[PDB]
RNA sequence: UAGCUAGUAGGUGGGGUAACGGCUCACCUAGGCGACGAUCCCUAGCUGGUCUGAGAGGAUGACCAGCCACACUGGAACUGAGACACGGUCCAGACUCCUACGGGAGGCAGCAGUGGGGAAUAUUGCACAAUGGGCGCAAGCCUGAUGCAGCCAUGCCGCGUGUAUGAAGAAGGCCUUCGGGUUGUAAAGUACUUUCAGCGGGGAGGAAGGGAGUAAAGUUAAUACCUUUGCUCAUUGACGUUACCCGCAGAAGAAGCACCGGCUAACUCCGUGCCAGCAGCCGCGGUAAUACGGAGGGUGCAAGCGUUAAUCGGAAUUACUGGG
RNA sequence: AAUUGAAGAGUUUGAUCAUGGCUCAGAUUGAACGCUGGCGGCAGGCCUAACACAUGCAAGUCGAACGGUAACAGGAAGAAGCUUGCUUCUUUGCUGACGAGUGGCGGACGGGUGAGUAAUGUCUGGGAAACUGCCUGAUGGAGGGGGAUAACUACUGGAAAC
């Protein structure tokens, strides 16, 4: 069934996430039906480095999808407001 | 002549005693005739009397072996270095390459 | 890295002066220029198309020190650029850190340059740099650090910096020793001896 | 490789499948496919792409990602939402092991690793700390996925192996018209700086969460209880002598490799004498070899260099663009 | 704000111009070998025998589905040794738990490989005659009964598996 969660295409010891809408069954790198938003936790000072479309991940909700726990934390960071 | 150009300790033991007809002496004897290793002289050998079949011992051959350890030390470094020889080398299918070292 | 070996005879092959040595003096008696190094450089040379063009492209790379693989990364980056691609060359060998500070003048030669970038005394912006290629931004202030302050090697550099005309696309200050990187180099403010259509000429083959 | 097809091609009816269907059967008709290359043989996993190329094109499908196929060989089904099932099952075959010899057990084309092949490709490692799965209300457990380390100049990229001054134009080497020239500011000497290694200290971030106590709202018989939203207090790092920063000492620990007849950047002497050998191509060597062997000098490139093999380019030398 | 680019030389002849092959300068690899080799970052690392394999490890997990004690970790009760306040030792599923077992869900995913496959395949653009556990929205039921069986006990065939 389909999941919102972080998948990791950075580099080694250097770990940026793509939060992502796919299928439970496929592998973390695989099979996807869309990117959302990213997540750098290593980040710079600079302002951006968390982002993600609300109005997609509710829709997704919507639709019936389960959120992974990073994620779920990373809504509830960003609400809204921060 | 390996355990004089060694310089190792010599010990020998007569293998047929059951037999009446493999008397000591012939054994002693015969054996005694070498520039090294005379027999019978209660120095520098010890004689042993085992069964070639049943076998009989150890007492004797242990008490041999325990008085050349004795009468020369033996010791080991017991930290930093493992070294020794090498008995037999071969190989086998599944465990690869192995050698049997002592 | 580095050429490493007798700074006078890269001069005397290319057959006018690199700059390498040049501190205290411009001394003639050293040099020998245009006599050749070696047995047989007494001969005229009577030099190839081919010759002509692979001398140019070692009288740059020479200049600011350079090896064939890294020179060959700045050639990629100018080329893919808009506009004239010698001049977009040139201009990112003159952005080098190592060449600002030699442009500055806090060290006497490129080779103490380098070695005073590598040695970590140069920061730009406020970071420290050990690499001398960094590239230089415009609106970038340079300066040495406290520990390599005041030494007996920044301060004879100062003294002999006086002599030279001056660059026209950075502020000198280093009343206190900094520096700042105010703009672009461009074809009229670097020097003439360069024919830049001819070391570009080398690669096209 | 020019003829190939009987369930072959079409219809009706029955049976079958989740569902269309010659899917499978009975019966009826005689068609189907075929030079716009059927059928047969050889060879081949395919594509997003990679590499080359001015583009058109050509070659190619490692890594990464999508999809299909296979799981000792050969065949079949069950269970199940989904398999005709890589570490499930049953039978036959090959083959290995075990055995009281009657009869049984096993399938690294999983991660490591070994035999063997071969020119040649690694440690019988650490941890669920992180991401993501499986189960569970949750704690938690499991996870050779994954995150990480070890090993190899295999490739790409960065940096270092010092800097400045310095004529005595030193000594030594090499050549010489035996006057000298060159090696060579190179050295030596003197003045400076110590990056990265070595040695001693300090020290980010990757951790959000989860747990135990509490308050409020929702809740109901209820202040329970439970869930949610705040809060406080204990904490959670495999990698890890982490990244990174400071300090100490002293030029100290750190440059090789090919090539120099023309093509093609870079020259003389000596040895050998069509011998020895060089050679990518045209070619050099049979007594003064700028081409062999050695030495000096020089040129290119750099922790790599060269050779060889493999692909495209140059090649308008399969030419559509672009030939005869 | 934006998608810029094309080099030739040597070699047939006494000498020339064509035709025309061969060869070289370029870039590159999942490379090998030779000589040489200080450190760091990042990436890669059996292309050959889909040849065969030792040993360890790679799929299990739920007591909030259920009989249960095979555990061992306590409590309680009880019996003892006396130290009369304590250890000791039998009972007891009462309990924090939990082997084997019943039952649930996962084992079809994650991972490896390029042997076979030139069309049941793949890629691109469309379609109807379909299913779809796990995941969601919407509307209602969730009443009342029965017979087994493994485990476990009592035995027994088997070298071992079974």
């Amino acid at each position: 069934m389909v999941t919102i969660r972080l998948a990791r295409h950075g580099a080694k010891k250097r770990p940026f996430y793509q939060v992502v809408v796919a299928d439970s069954r496929n592998a973390r790198n695989g099979r996807f039906i869309e990117r959302v938003g990213f997540f750098n936790p290593i980040a710079s000072e600079k302002e951006e480095g968390t982002r993600l479309d609300l109005d997609r991940i509710a829709h997704w909700v919507g639709q019936g999808a389960t959120i992974s726990d990073r994620v779920a934390a990373l809504i509830k960071e960003v609400n809204k407001a921060a | 002549q390996h355990a004089k150009a060694a310089q190792v300790p010599v010990v020998v033991a007569v293998n047929k005693i059951d037999k009446p007809e493999a008397d000591p002496d012939r054994v002693k004897n015969e054996l005694s005739q070498y520039g090294i290793l005379p027999e019978e002289w209660g120095g520098e050998s010890q004689f042993v009397h085992v069964s070639a079949k049943a076998g009989t011992g150890i007492d004797e051959l242990l008490d041999a072996i325990l008085l050349q350890a004795e009468v020369l030390e033996l010791k080991a470094v017991r930290k930093g270095m493992a070294s020794g020889a090498v008995i037999e080398s071969f190989l086998d299918k599944g465990r690869g390459p192995v050698a049997t070292v002592l | 890295a580095r050429y490493l070996g007798p700074k006078l005879k890269l001069s005397r092959r290319e057959g006018t002066d690199l700059f390498l040595k040049s501190g205290v003096r411009a001394i003639d008696t050293k040099c020998k220029i245009e006599q050749a190094p070696g047995q047989h450089g007494a001969r005229k040379p009577r030099l190839s198309d081919y010759g002509v063009q692979l001398r140019e492209k070692q009288k740059v790379r020479r200049i600011y020190g350079v090896l064939e693989r890294q020179f060959r990364n700045y050639y990629k980056e100018a080329a893919r650029l808009k506009g004239n691609t010698g001049e977009n060359l040139l201009a990112l060998l003159e952005g080098r850190l190592d060449n600002v500070v030699y442009r500055m003048g806090f060290g006497a030669t490129r080779a103490e340059a380098r070695q005073l970038v590598s040695h970590k005394a140069i920061m730009v912006n406020g970071r420290v740099v050990n690499i001398a290629s960094y590239q230089v931004s415009p609106n970038d202030v340079v300066s040495i650090r406290e520990k390599a302050k005041k030494q007996s090697r920044v301060k004879a550099a100062l003294e002999l910096a006086e002599q030279r005309e001056k660059p026209t696309w950075l502020e000198v200050d280093a009343g206190k020793m900094e520096g700042t990187f105010k703009r672009k180099p461009e074809r009229s403010d670097l020097s003439a001896d360069i024919n830049e259509h001819l070391i570009v000429e080398l690669y096209s083959k």
